[PDB]
Order: structure tokens, then sequence, then C-alpha cells
RNA sequence: UAUUAAAAAGGUAUUGUU
């Protein structure tokens, strides 16, 4: 018995029941900590994401237009699915529909043919930026394969934590310094 | 706790028994009571 | 059957591991049999006997032998039960029964 | 002291249904989905980033309208947009006449440099980390051609191009006197070491050499014939 | 070889009744250990943590059975607190495996049309715990599993409390778990008394640290004999000794 | 019971034929065998036949992933010493004139960071164990 | 030969529950007990008389995974959300409040009174929150 | 004889060697340029090429035009490799998800430390120990922020290394990076 | 603990100590569902 | 089996003209991909699987095209009733699942990622090429009353008429057995229950004499045996009536 | 989801609300003492050095006059437990239990705010600190002077008080660990003995 | 013994690379 998204032997998940942070949190509730608790409120079922391909050969990709617009007179958006060098993503890479593929490698190698895309390169490389999904920039796409990108938000926001915690111990310490310092 | 071998005797002295009568009554929060940990501080021979 | 077979605990240590086979039954109803490997005669027969104790198996005797052929196939052995006028069997599968 | 009883002309402005409607108001704002936990200072930034810069036709009608919810879901541009992006040379190199367009051949064991003219004129020779030594008799072919030697070789190349160059300025007829760069076309056979660090050596020289384009042209093999063959297959 | 005392009627229960309370008794005989005539011992201290953790069986089984058991009928109504307390009592007294028994908890008989009844009261089908965590309470407070009460529910509500801490926090793998024939090393036991015990050690070995196995302060079990000890002294003698009152 | 089921006080309970006629199997199984790790093939931490196998093939890169020696950016000190220019170029090794200061700052943060991260994968190598590894008993796919 | 680490001593990966059913002890101890020569264990003096369920046959056998072999471990209002965070949490902050009617459900049903009675979906969801937020 | 570019001996170096064709602005690579990349004014090209083989790396790009180039292997061995490639990418990516999918668990841990400390110590509270400007009463100040955000967000030229090549004795391969003997 | 002679006790004692008979509510004591002292609230009351 | 090409195993259980899924010429299992709902990339997909286990629901009847009225057919229904769970509007069981040995042979190539042959035979496009080029100025073929034959069974009371009774989302009235020999009774036991369904629509069960007679001695019959615990005594209204015996 | 009623961009530049929310009085604090913040009421005590409660209940007695005697002591507690985490008292505790005791069976289902109470009503027992203590037992977060003073305390005991303090099964495990058990619960050293002075 | 915050590896030998 193993799951299909990575191989796991249990469903991921982070709470389950309706109760398992009120019974984990229950003395506190008792001597009234969880009456404003917004800990208990924020996560009381905070469950994982979509972490896995919704359409994972890629079915879905691309969109209708891009088809119709995936010709041979087209460089334009056949170069927003080539790499910097006119190689095409890998398909475990960029998992792309059967029929995208086809007209992709026919679209590229008869603009090829006629001389119109470059024999190898990516001509419109940065122009079709702007539709290739800038991801590990600033957002977190949830459902990305790249771990160090998941580091470094778990990092930054532990950063963000630990600030809070250090703001507020520093002003502690300057508080029981104002102490001396103002009556004596 | 007394000294039972030669180890603890290097942690003891009753002058310094005071700084912890003195934890305990600091901590105390009644007179009665106070009135009884007083009465031992005063009771064991603590250098008061 | 007892037997003997090599254990090595390590590359340069090797015991002897005496493997024993036995089956604890009483015809009335009840027997379960138990292999173990232990490096002594008599701990590989307690330890076979406790395995025994564990496989143990019971027998509805109302219909006193089986009453349709059980064709079984154990860890390699193609066994086949049906019924007879009496026992006939090995001498040992014969006991066993 | 500050007693309850005294400030009341404001708790009835509450319990008046004006104020009742202005901070439900605010509530109904409020409840919608909020995606920002506590004070972020990038979200803040970008807040404060466009804070700085700005200083009926139902269903039916498009029921019968075809191509509506074709422009609705459309990626495609609407409305005028550009032609810089779709003409073919848009990110490419737009050269001059007066270039010299240098190459840097790296391979794996040896990593020499030439350079060009726009028409296709060899300024110099292959200058080459086995040409000016570095290459026999020396530590080993583990180094052969690391990136020391080929920086080395391309330093000494623009050693040669620095004179060469401003002799060919002179003997065509640019009185390019001084203060005026040599315009530099890199090309850039590489993805081995002796490129990593001779494109440090190309760099310290922008004192004498304004790069202008920055291309690669390791050829790629799509079907090409045989290779010689390894030690396995 | 944790072999019980094959017990009889009168002599082994008076060596049986006179016992008293063995966890305690453990613990006296672990801490006499600090008296002057005797020294703290792990063998004592570890006769003591079993005597504790006799009952870890039934322990992680009514935990497994409260927290993983997605909607286990009323576990209130005396039905299913019935199969819960004689499944939990053979789980105890060894007459069931702990995956045998959560298996016949999971099938035992409840209610008829039970998914029509559930999707009426349950969106995702996994209802509150509390009910199901005060019948295993019940249920060990009811059958003496504990000789201190409070014990009990004690170990059932922090074992769920430190468990409600770790990712997938409510799966477990269904071969490692219960009991089969390859575990997980008791540290990595899911509602088990080491998983907070969790820790590592940490080394620095002399340049001469293997060579030198019984010089420390060691207790020695077995002590040596010149015929083994190439120089070593025993572990009392101190050669370089400070000066003290 | 007192004890697991998997053992027997004379090694790992033998199941099948293939245990009964060779029991080198259910004592000996590798070089960091340890009679309370017996027949488990991962085998504590650190100590050899220790790695967490995700179905079959077994786990060795674990820091590589949080970052620790695989890709190691951190960024906290590194955009510091790349901000400054000035005691980068400086004979690059004092707590220079300013920003050493700064620098020491940025990395006071980075050790704490980076012992949360570090306890982060030893937890996460004690989850996934649980809850993943099948112990090396099924088949390899990465070939 | 490189083959798996533990996989000497792999568990058969389809039968290795079997053993463990409840019917298997059913039926294995039914006839241990009906011998005479056993003293039944307390768990079979009960789970006779209220035998497991039949048809919870495992993953393993029923080759089908999409399928609810279990009946305990089985398994709009979205919008009533995105629009309002105090309509979802009205009754479920801390631990869903299972006994008091919620405004989440109240506002589902005015749902349906309302695009039952015709308005269009979108203003029914506008009406549906303004009935709510007048109603707080 | 004749060779291609990515044979070993493509531009030859010697008396006899000769290379076709013009060199100077259209060269023989007039369409079989991957990657030109406009200098931005004074930009470090130690940037752009730092940048540019980083990418192709990562795309593991150079790993095949490395691998490809130098001893034309038997399709069986490239096809067991890129297969053994494929497989074993697809493995770790089981691997990987299941870093992520547990890393999201820890940062969820890491926001509710959040709402701990915002549930102990105010939101308002905490937005300052973020650094929420109450005293900055001042434009001029708020400026300040203003520029050393937007400094900071225009990340510097991050100079990513690509690690070296490696050339073992009879070069068994020249995917080599490090000095792991692989699978051949 | 015991190999059983407390198990039989503990079942005698039961067996001899349960009510039989309809409550305030309309059910046996151990009817399915229908608990009665919960939470020891009889004895509650009649403290109270 | 060890062999390549015969771990597909002895699959009787499917369709095909075998038993041996090895040797069935027709649908070649992709390996790594298939298996996220059918449990293993060798059994057969959930929507051609031809035995059904108990708690797991059968196939989706396929409603006709436009199914507006397959929620208008359940009128006479409880008013609130949503879709129904068994029924579809696009259930076919030819649909070929994609395949990548059927579709993407990538075996006579380098397998470098831009090769292969990409049959694209089987999926349904995503272009806009379609809808796009495929739009009429005249209506579609459901106005133009282009179909004849409606649907394949004739007279099917959820899909055509109206569905009069309630559902029957087991099969506890298709599995029954006649107990009279002009089959106006149906039976269905147990173990230790027995269901009679009075099956007589066609005259609203208005139970006829002999019916009745035959009934008078299936109910006694039933209410009789030895493991009969409780007999429903029911209707079998085949969607052909709401009526429970006239 | 953010929860109701919670604003997530509030500053404290941004004005002060109204509403007595744990919250508010955390932000306006935030403002007003400029960085104080009690783990308890009894951090801010024992920063007071000696102010009991009457010490300040009478203040606010005073402060707001129409407050009454005890009330004016109530606001005392209020403030502080809502710019703190709440207290653990036997006034607080024997509130909560007199309280829920006079309220009786509830009307959720099945006795549920009840069974939620009463898991709290044993959790602030002693059993529950002394079980408590045997568990950290199990898991060796002492040292050897423990140890000595768990021994001592045994010492300390009678046959007759063993013999008693038996019979409620959790008595003596306290009578011995109670050391520990004011340690593991108790984060403090009483003990930091400066130097023998002979 | 194939640079993890020490971690993964084979035998035609069956005390087994003399």
């Amino acid at each position: 018995r193993e799951g299909w998204l990575f191989g796991q032997q249990v469903q991921l998940h982070y709470h389950r029941f309706p109760d398992e942070q009120l019974l984990t949190n229950l003395t506190r509730w008792r001597t009234g900590e969880t009456v404003g608790d917004i800990a208990l409120q924020q996560f009381r079922n905070a469950q994982p994401f979509d972490i896995e391909d919704k359409d994972p050969q890629g079915m879905q990709r691309p969109s209708p237009e891009v088809y119709m617009k995936l010709n041979y007179k087209n460089p334009a958006t056949i170069s927003r699915f080539l790499t910097r060098t006119g190689h095409m993503y890998p398909a475990d890479i960029l998992p792309l529909n059967p029929e995208a593929v086809a007209k992709l490698r026919v679209a590229k190698a008869q603009a090829v043919r006629i001389g119109l895309y470059p024999r190898f390169g990516n001509p419109f490389w940065f122009r079709s930026q702007k539709f290739r999904p800038k991801a590990y920039q600033e957002n977190y796409d949830p459902t990305t394969y790249s771990t160090k990108h998941t580091m470094e938000h778990f990092a930054y926001n532990w950063v963000q934590t630990d600030r809070i915690r250090r703001y507020f111990k520093e002003l502690e310490e300057l508080q029981k310094n104002a102490s001396n310092g103002a009556r004596g | 706790l007394e000294p039972r071998t030669p180890r603890d005797w290097l942690q003891f002295s009753y002058r310094n028994l005071a700084y912890a009568y003195n934890g305990a009554l600091r901590a105390c929060q009644s007179f009665p009571e106070m009135l009884v940990c007083y009465k031992e501080m005063k009771q064991r021979g603590v250098k008061v | 059957a007892y037997d003997m077979r090599v254990v090595k605990f390590s590359p340069k240590d090797h015991r002897q591991w005496i493997y024993c086979v036995l089956y604890v039954g009483s015809g009335k109803g009840i027997a379960g049999w138990g292999r173990a490997v232990a490096p002594s005669t008599q701990e590989a027969k307690k330890e076979a006997i406790r395995e025994a104790f564990s496989n143990i198996i019971a027998v509805d005797l109302e219909q006193e032998g089986p009453m349709y052929p059980v064709r079984v196939n154990a860890d390699g052995v193609r066994v086949l039960l049906y019924p007879a006028k009496r026992i006939v069997a090995n001498f040992r599968v014969a006991d066993i029964l | 002291a500050q007693l309850p009883q005294m400030d009341w002309e404001h708790m009835s402005a509450r319990s008046s249904s004006d104020a009742i409607r202005e901070e439900m108001h605010r509530l109904v704002e409020g409840d919608a989905v909020q995606h920002q936990r506590v004070f972020n200072e990038r979200i803040w930034y970008e807040e404060e980033e466009r804070r700085r810069l700005q200083t009926v036709l139902g269903n039916d009608y498009f029921q019968s309208r075809f191509g509506y919810s074709l422009v609705k879901q459309s990626e495609m541009p609407q409305g005028v947009t550009d032609y810089n992006q779709l003409d073919m040379w848009g990110e490419m190199p737009k050269y001059t006449r007066d270039m010299v367009f240098l190459y840097l051949i790296s391979r794996r064991r040896n990593t020499y440099a030439v350079a060009y003219t726009y028409e296709g004129k060899r300024i110099l020779s292959t200058y080459t980390a086995g040409n000016r030594g570095l290459k026999g008799g020396d530590r080993g072919f583990r180094s052969d051609g690391s990136t020391d030697n080929g920086h080395q070789v391309t330093s000494m190349y623009l050693n040669d191009l620095l004179p060469k160059v401003r002799e060919l300025r002179a003997n065509e007829g640019r009185p390019i006197g001084r203060g005026e760069k040599i315009e530099l076309v890199v090309r850039v056979m590489g993805f081995y070491n002796g490129r990593q660090g001779a494109v440090r050596a190309v760099q310290d020289r922008a004192n004498e050499f304004h790069v202008r384009y920055f291309e690669d042209i390791t050829p790629f093999p799509l079907n090409g014939p045989k290779m010689p063959r390894g030690v396995f297959k | 070889q944790m072999i019980p005392k094959n017990l009889e009627g009168e002599r082994s229960r008076r060596e049986l009744m006179s016992r008293g309370d063995t966890e305690f008794e453990a613990l006296v005989e672990f801490i006499q250990g600090a008296s002057y005539d005797q020294l703290i011992s792990g063998r004592r201290f570890k006769k003591v943590y079993d005597k504790l953790s006799e009952n870890d069986d039934t322990f992680v089984w009514l935990c497994h059975t409260a927290m993983s058991v997605l909607n286990p009928g009323d576990v209130r109504s005396r039905l299913v607190y019935n199969h819960l307390r004689t499944l939990a009592e053979a789980v105890a007294n060894g007459e069931m495996t702990l995956r045998t028994a959560f298996r016949f908890y999971e099938s035992a008989v409840r209610s008829p049309a039970y998914r029509e009844i559930a999707k009426r009261q349950m969106e995702g089908g996994a209802a509150t715990r509390l009910a199901g965590i005060s019948a295993a309470a019940d249920v060990m407070r009811r059958m003496g599993l504990t000789r201190r009460p409070m014990a009990s529910y004690f170990e059932l509500y922090q074992r769920i409390v430190e468990r409600s801490e770790a990712m997938t926090p409510w799966g477990f793998p269904p071969l490692f778990q219960f009991e089969e024939r390859l575990s997980l090393e008791p540290r990595l036991k899911f509602f088990s008394r080491a998983s907070q015990q969790a820790l590592e050690r940490r080394r620095r070995g002399h340049i001469m640290s293997a060579y030198t196995t019984l010089q420390g302060r060691r207790i020695f079990w077995i002590p040596p004999t010149w015929n083994r000890a190439g120089r070593f002294l025993g572990p009392h003698v101190t050669l370089y000794p400070g000066m003290t009152p | 019971r007192q004890h697991d089921s998997g053992v027997n006080q004379y090694g790992l309970k033998p199941v099948n034929a293939y245990d009964f006629i060779n029991p080198t199997n259910l004592v000996n199984f590798g070089r960091g065998t340890s009679f309370d790790n017996l027949g488990v093939r991962r085998a504590g931490r650190g100590e050899i036949d220790s790695s967490p196998s995700l179905g079959g093939s077994p786990v060795f890169t674990q820091a590589k992933l949080v970052g620790l020696s695989g890709e190691e950016q951190l960024t906290m000190c590194q955009s510091e010493t790349m901000a400054l220019r000035v005691c980068m170029a400086r004979g690059g090794q004092d707590t220079c004139e300013r920003e050493s200061r700064a620098l020491d700052a940025c990395l006071s943060r980075v050790g704490h960071l980076r012992r949360a991260m570090s306890e982060a994968c030893g937890e996460f190598n004690d989850w996934f164990i649980q809850n993943v590894s099948d112990n090396h008993t099924k088949p390899f796919q990465h070939r | 030969y490189k083959m798996p680490k533990n996989m000497g001593v792999a568990p058969r990966f389809d039968v290795w529950n079997e053993s463990y059913e409840p019917w298997q002890h059913m039926k294995r101890m039914g006839r241990l007990v009906g011998t005479g020569f056993y003293i039944p264990p307390e768990w079979y003096n009960h789970f006779r008389m209220f035998p497991p369920i039949n048809h919870n046959f495992q993953q393993e056998k029923t080759l089908n995974p999409r399928n609810e072999s279990e009946p305990t471990q089985d398994d709009l209002r979205d919008e009533l959300a995105r629009k309002s965070r105090l309509l979802a949490s009205e009754g479920m902050r801390y631990y869903n409040i299972f006994w008091v009617r919620k405004p989440l459900d109240r506002m589902e049903k005015e749902y349906y009174e309302l695009k039952r009675k015709g308005i269009a979906h979108s203003e029914a969801i506008k009406k549906v929150l303004e009935g709510f937020y007048k109603e707080l | 004889g004749g060779y291609m570019m990515y044979h070993r001996k493509s531009m030859g170096t010697m008396k006899y060697s000769k290379w076709k064709g013009a060199h100077g602005g259209v060269s023989h690579f007039y369409g079989r340029t991957p990657m030109v990349e406009e200098v931005k004014r004074n930009e470090p090209i130690t940037l752009i090429d730092r940048r540019i083989m980083h990418y192709v790396h990562r795309s593991r790009l150079r790993h095949f035009q490395l691998f490809r180039s130098y001893q034309q292997k038997s399709n069986a061995t490239e096809c067991k490799l890129r297969e053994g490639e494929m497989l074993r990418r697809r493995w770790h990516r089981k691997l990987q998800k299941s870093f992520i999918a547990f890393m999201q668990f820890k940062t969820m841990k890491v926001l509710e430390d959040q709402a701990k400390l915002v549930n102990t110590y105010g939101q308002a509270a905490v937005n300052a120990a973020l650094g929420d400007s109450w005293d900055a009463v001042s434009d001029k100040e708020k400026d300040r922020k203003y520029v050393t955000i937007r400094r900071q967000v225009k990340a510097l030229p991050v100079v990513s290394v690509v690690p070296k090549h490696v050339a073992t004795m009879k070069q068994i391969h020249n995917d080599r990076f490090n000095y792991r003997w692989r699978v051949n | 603990t015991t190999i059983g002679i407390g198990e039989r006790i503990r079942e005698i004692a039961e067996d001899y100590a349960k009510g039989f008979g309809l409550g305030p509510h309309g059910h046996s004591p151990s009817h399915d569902t229908c608990q009665y002292n919960t939470l020891n609230a009889e004895e509650d009351r009649v403290r109270e | 089996a060890n062999h390549p090409n015969r771990q597909s195993g002895i699959q009787f259980l499917t369709h095909y003209n075998t038993h041996q899924r090895f040797r069935v010429n027709k649908d070649y299992i992709d390996y790594m991909h298939w298996g996220k709902e059918q449990g293993q990339a060798r059994l057969p997909h959930r929507h051609q699987r031809v035995a059904f286990d108990f708690d797991d629901q059968l196939h989706p009847t396929r409603t006709l095209d436009n199914e507006g009225d397959s929620y208008a057919w359940c009128a006479e229904q409880d008013p609130t009733l949503g879709p129904h769970p068994d029924l579809d509007a696009s259930f076919d069981p030819n649909r070929r699942v994609f395949s990548h040995p059927e579709h993407w042979n990538k075996m006579f190539s380098k397998r470098r990622p831009g090769e292969g042959r990409i049959d694209l035979r089987v999926l349904p496009s995503q272009s806009l090429l379609g809808p796009l080029m495929e739009q009429s100025d005249t209506q579609g073929a459901a106005y133009f009353r282009y179909d004849n034959r409606g649907h394949s069974n004739g007279r099917v009371p959820g899909l055509n008429t109206p569905f009069f009774g309630e559902f029957d989302r087991k099969m506890m009235q298709a599995m029954s057995r006649p107990l009279n020999a002009d089959r106006t009774i149906t039976g269905n036991d147990g173990r230790f229950s027995k269901t009679i369904m009075i099956n007589e629509p066609k005259t609203h069960q208005a139970l006829s004499g002999k019916t009745a007679s035959e009934l008078s001695v299936e109910i006694d019959k039933a209410t009789n045996a030895v493991h009969s615990k409780l007999t429903v005594l029911e209707a079998a209204q085949s969607g052909l009536t709401n009526y429970y015996c006239g | 989801y953010v929860p109701a009623g919670h604003n997530t961009l509030s500053s404290l530049r941004h004005e002060l609300r109204l509403e007595l929310t744990a919250q508010s009085l955390k932000e306006a604090w935030m403002r007003i003492s400029g960085g104080i913040y009690f783990q308890s009421a009894d951090d801010y005590y024992a920063s007071v050095d000696g102010l009991d409660a009457e010490q300040l209940g009478e203040v606010l007695a005073a402060l707001f006059p129409y407050l009454s005697t005890y009330e004016a002591q109530a606001l005392v507690q209020c403030t502080l437990d809502s710019i703190s985490k709440p207290m653990n008292t036997a006034s607080r505790q024997l509130s909560r239990t007199i309280t829920a005791e006079a309220v009786g069976l509830d009307n959720a289902p099945g006795h549920y705010t009840n069974f939620l109470d009463w898991m709290g009503r044993l959790t602030e027992t002693r059993g529950f600190k002394t079980e408590h203590a045997l568990f950290q037992f199990s898991r060796r977060k002492f040292n050897r002077d423990d140890v000595r003073v768990m021994f001592e305390n045994y010492k300390l005991m009678s046959r007759a008080t063993l013999i008693a303090d038996s019979a409620d099964s959790y008595s003596h495990f306290y009578t011995v660990l109670k050391d520990f058990a004011r340690k593991v619960a108790g984060e403090d050293s009483r003990h930091q003995i400066g130097v023998r002075i002979d």
C-alpha cells in the first residue's frame, strides 16, 4: 500500500478532526487562554496544500488560443515553450499536451525549414518571459518541486518569527536597564 | 538537606542557609506561615 | 527431525544453530507444529514448542474427516486431503492426522 | 482618574443607527478574504510603490455574441499593442560596421581565443593555452585547459589586440585616438572551464573595451555523425 | 525471558497478594541506590521504567482507537463501548494482538446503513474525538488497567497531546502502526513513552579513547582480572588527586 | 505483551523456510547490527545501515535538501558581504571599520536560523522514517 | 547483484494482513473452542455474538482503491465564505460547536429559497450576504 | 576529416587546419547561435555569463552538450542512461515532494508560532516588531524605508557558480563534475 | 497482573452489583445509549 | 510471472477476448503513469470494469445529450433533489484512456524530449481550432432534431420519460429472483432476511386474484422459513410507478 | 483564514480602538508601557517587588469610585490577566469548579462541554502533577540531587504513613517525588547557593 | 571507506581473495 503522490503510507494532513486543536490546548481553555486564541483560530483546521499535479502530464497546457497561434508563422508562440536555445523542455519538466507537442515539433522544425526560426536558439526569449510564469522569486506556488524555494520561505518566515521574539526580548532588556537607571 | 558525606559539606554553611531561607520567606506570602518558616530559620542554627 | 545450521553472528564467529521441527498434537482435536532455530538442542526444542502452541490448529471432528477433497498448496508441497474409509497416509502424515 | 459616566455624548454615537452603519460598513469591508496575516514589509513596500507612482449589456447580448467569452479569457493582447513584441529581430544584436568580434573557443583540454572583424578579417592568430605554453610539460592533463590557463591566454590575446586593433583603425581611417573604447562582440564557444574566468579577463578590460553583445555558440548535436568512440561504447 | 510465574492457589497467591504496589516498590528500590551503601543503578532505573511502562500495549492501542478511527460510531453508546472494553481487555492480558484487535474494533457491528447515517452527521466523515477519548479513559478506569487511576487518563491524554504536533499526526502506516515482524525503534514508536525522549549522543574521543575503555569511572559488572587487564588499576584509583577537606 | 513479536530471545523470529534454512539473516544485517536493531535493516542514526529508504532506494541526501551543503546560499551574511564591496575588497579579514559589525549581525541570525533548519531536517528524517520509508523491503525503482 | 537492503525479511505485502483479519480468528477460534478442550478468550465470548461486519474486505484483495471498504474509516459555501470570514467561523473558531444552528447553514437555506424565488445566482449571493450583515 | 563543431577536433588548430567561412557580424553561426544577451550599459559580463552558465547547467543542457558530443554512445547506452536519469529524477521528485510537504508543515508551525506571539503580544505590537513605522510620522523617514527596501528589492546581481568540469583519465564521461564514478 | 484471581473477583462483584429495572428516564442502565449517573451526577445531586 | 509483458497476469475479469491479459493485442498498459485511480496499471480503468465491489459505486447511466431534463424528470420526486450521482452526460466505456506506449511509443528514437510518435487519435482536442471553425450560423443537431433512435433502450424512465417511485442506488431489486411463474413477485433473500418485491408496475401494482393468491403464499413461505429474521415486503417499481400495492 | 474582526495591518500609529479585547489591551499597552510585557500577573508582581493584590485593589477602588471594594481588585487582576496569560490559582480554580457544578448537565448532545470541563477538572489535580512527575522521571530530566531528595522524602515516611498514603495510590508517589513535582512544574531554581563561607 | 546537518551499495566464497 503506497500513496501515489510520492509514495506515502498515510494521508498527508495537518489536522483531521474538529477538536484536535482544542483537545491539544485544553488547559489553556479551562484557564481561559483560548477565548482570545487566534492561534487556535487561524490554524484550527489548516490542511496541507494541493501538493500535487491537478493535470500531471499537462493535458491543459497550453491554453486553446495557443494552439491556433502555434503555427509555422508563429515563432512568437513557439518560443514560449522552447529553452533559451530552442530545446523543448522535456516532458518530465514542462508537461505539454500531446497535440501541443506535435504541433510544436512540426511548427519549430518547419519554421526552421523555411528559415523563420533560428536553426538553433530562442529569439523570443525575454519577450516570452512575460508569458512564462516567473515563480521562484516572491510568490510561493505551494505546488513547486524546487525545495530551495520552500526553504527560503520557511526561513524568511521563521526569520520574522524570531524577529518578533528578538525585538521583544531586547525591549524587556531595555526595561530592566531603565529600572536601575530611573530608580535607585 | 544535611551533609552525610564530606562532599555535601563543601556546599554547606549556615550563613549560606540564610540566603536560602530568605528565598523561602521572600517567596512566602502570608505572615502566619512566614511565622513557622522563620521559626525554623531560627531553630536550625542559621547564622541570621 | 532436528538439524544443524551454522549461524554467522559475524564473519569470524559462527555458531551451530540446531533447527528443530516438531508437532505438538493431541488427537482430541488440537495439534500445531512448530519449527525453530536455536543454538542448542533443548533450547531449539522449547522454541519450536512455543512456535507450535502459537500455530495451534483445531478441527471440527464432527465429520471425523474431510467431506470433500481439500487440494491445498503449502510452502511448495502440493497437498491433497481426501475422504477415505480409514486413515490411509504416510507413517508421519498418518500420525499427524 | 477618568470617570466612565462622563464620556457619554460619544457612547450614544454608537447606539445611534448612523454610526452603526458607518462601522458595519467597515466590518463588511473586513469580512472579505485577506492574504496578509501580519504586517509584511514587502507588501507595505508594494503599496507605497504605487502610492508613489500615482502622485449595460446583460447576459442576452453576449449570448448571441460569439467571440465574447473568447476575448474574455483570451491571453493575447487586447487593444493596440506593440510591434517590438512581434518583429523578428527584437531582442537581437544591432551591430555596427566598426566592431571587433572576438571568439572565445574553450575546449576541454585547451581554451584559445581569436578575434575577427565584421567582414571576417582575422586580426591575429589563435592565441592558445598551448601556444603560449601553459600546456606542455606541466602539472598534468587535468589542468591542461582549466580556468587559470584560459584567463592567462585571453589576457595575452588582449595584450596584442589593443595595439593591433588601434593600428587597424588608423589603417582604415578612423582616427579614434583616445577615450573611445573598442566595440567588442564576445562569441563564446563554451560550457567548459576555460571560459568561466576568461570572461573575467575580458571583463578586466572594459576600461578599454565596450563589450556590446555577449553570445555563446556551442553547437548542439541534434543528429550528426558519429563522435569518436569512448572507452565503453 | 519475561516468563510470568505460573500461578497456583494459596502459595502463589500469597507471593502475589503480598505484592503491594509493585511500581512504587520498584521506585523504592531505585532510589535506595542513593543511600550510603549502594549506588544508583541503571538496572534499577530500568526495572522502574518497565514496571511503569508495563501497560504500553493497551495505551498505544486505545490511543490509536480514539485518534486514528474516523467516525467510530457512538463510542459512548454501550454497544461500541462494549466492543472497546472487550477488545482492550483482551489487548492487555495478551489474548489478542494490537493489530488484530484494532481490526476487530474497526470491524465490529455498529449500526445498519452506517455510511448513510454518517453522511448525515459528518461533512468529511471524521467525527469529534472527545467522545472517543472519554470512552477510552472510561475503559481503562473501569478495567483496572492501572493501580493508580489518574495514570490511565494521563498517559491517554499526554501521548495524544504529543502526537498532535507531528506532521500527518493522525495517519499511521499500517505495517509499523502496530506490532508486526519489522517495527520502529521505540524512540520512533507512535504513542510511546520514548518518543519524547528523542535525542542523541555526542562524542569527543581521546587520541587514545578506545584503549582506555575501562580507565574511567566506569561501573563494572564483570571486573577485570590481571589475565586480560594489561595495566588497568581499577575504577577507584586516581593518579592525579586534588587536595580538598 | 511485554516484548515485540518480530524478535525472539535468540534473534529475529523465523517466519518462513528462508529464515529457517539461513538463520544468519536473523542475527546479522550489516556492520552495524545490534540486538535491539535486529532484522530492522535500518539501524539507529549515523551508524551503518541507518538510511531511510523511499520506496526501495535509500536516502542519503537529507541535508542536501534543506540546503545545508547542497546549494548553500543562506544569503543572510551573503547579501551583507556582496553589499560591502568596500570591506569585500579591503584586507577582507577584519572587524574592519564599520561593516563587519553588520556582517556578524547577519551571521548571528544565520547561526540560529541554520540550527533551526537543521533541527527541521532531523525531525524530517524522524518523520519520513515513520510514515514513508518501506525500510528497503520494496524493490528498487531508480533504474 | 544488488537487491534491496532489508529485502530478505520483507513481508508478503498482500498476504501479510490476512493472518490478522478478525474473521480468521473467528473461524480459527470457533473450532479451537468447539473442540471442548480450550477455554475461549473473553473476546470470543463477545465477538461471537457480535461477529465482525461481513464486507470489510482489504484493499490488498479487492484490488480497487476507490472502494470505501471500511464503514468506519470512510470519508457554494465556498463563496458564502470568500465573501465573509465572519460568516464561516460563526460557530467554528476553536472547535466546531456542532449542536448550534449555524449562520453559514441558515444562509445556505436562505440561498436556496431565494434562487427558487427566481433571483439569479450572483444576486442571491449579495442578498444572502446583505441579510446576514443586517441580522448582525 | 570533416568534423561537426561539437566534436573534439571541431576547430582544429595546426598548420593544416582550416576553418570555413567568415566570422564577423554575420558569422557561420547566423542561425546556429543559441543565447545572445545584449549587454546593458556597463553591466559586468562576469555576471551575464555567470548567469547563462548556471541556467544552461540547471537545465542539464550542458550535461547533454558535453555528453553526446564526445563519444557517440550506443543508442542502447544513451537510452539506458537517459531513461535512468528520467527515472532517478522521478524518484528524487518523490523525495523532494515529501520534503516540501513536510517543510510546509514546518512553515505552518512557524506561522502558528507567529500567531502565538500575536495572541500574547498583540497584533499591532507585533507589526511594530516587524517594523510597523508608528514613530516615523515623517515622510522623509518613510522615504528612507522606501529607498532601502527598493535598493534591496532590486536584488543585486547574484553570481551563481557552475561546478567545475572534471577530466578523468580516459574521460569515461564528460558529464563528470565531481569525482564520483558513474555507471557507464 | 494476577493470572485471574482478581479477574474473576471483579467479575463476580460486577455481576452482583449490576442494577436492573427501569430508571427515571426509561431505560435499563445498560441500554445501548441512555446513560445514567453521567459523571456521578446522581451522587452529586444526592450530596447537594 | 517474471517475464516482462506477462506482469499483466491472468485477468479473467476484464472484457477482452482473452483471459491472459498479456495476450490481448488491444490495450497495452502504460506502466509509469496509470494507476492513480484504479489501483495498479494492470487492472482495467474504473470506467470499463465488468465486476463491481460492494461499497464501490458501479457505472453511471449516460443521460441524454442536453442534460436539462435529467433533473426535470425527477419533478415527480422530492422537489429539491440534486443531480443523480449515477447519471452522466459523457460516460463512454469505450473511451480509451491515454497510454504512453500506445500513443507515444518512444522506442525508435533517442528518447530525447522532443521525439516520439505522438498519436492524436485518442484524446479529445483542446484546440480552439475546433470550437472556432466548427461553429455554424445554423443551430446544433440537438435543435435540428437530426437524431433518430432517441435512446437505445427506447423508453427509459429516467432519461426519456419521468421517473416515478424511488431510486435504487444498490441493485436490491435488479438482482431479484422470480417466485412466481408469471413473475408477478420477485424475491431477494440475504441470510437472515427476505425481501419480497411485488413486481407489477404495468397495472400499478394492482394485484390480480391469482397474483394475490401467489403472494399470500410467498409472503408466508418467507415468514415461515427458519433463516427469516425480517421480511422486507415492498414494491419493485422499476421507475414505472409510484405505487406500493394498488 | 484570517479570523473575524482581527485586523491584520493594524499599527500603533493606527488610532486606538475601543473594544475591551486582549488584543486591544495588549496593543494599547505596547503604546503605553513602551516595552513591558509580563508572562503572568506575577511577573508584574515580581517586578513591583512587594505590591500585594490589595495594594492595587485600594488604589483602584479610589481611582474609580463607583466600583465596589472587591470589584476594584477584580479590575486589577483582570487587566493583569488580559495583558498576561491568565493565572493558575486555587481562587480561579474553585470558582470554575463551584460554578460548572451549579451549572450541571448540559444541552450539548453528548454532554460534550461537560466532558470538556471534566477533562479539565482532573487535568489540574495533584494526581495529574503526580503522574506528570512519574512520566518525566521515565524521561530523565533530573540529576543526582533530585534522586537524593526523592530518597530522603521516602525515608522521612513511616510504616503507618506509607500504609495510609498508599490507599489513594498516588499519594505516596507524590510524597516521594514531591520535590520533583515542584521542580518539573516549577520553572525556577530556588537553589543557587552562592559560595560556602566557613 | 564513492566529502550530509557519522548515513547508499557487490561475490562463483561459504571462517569466505593467500
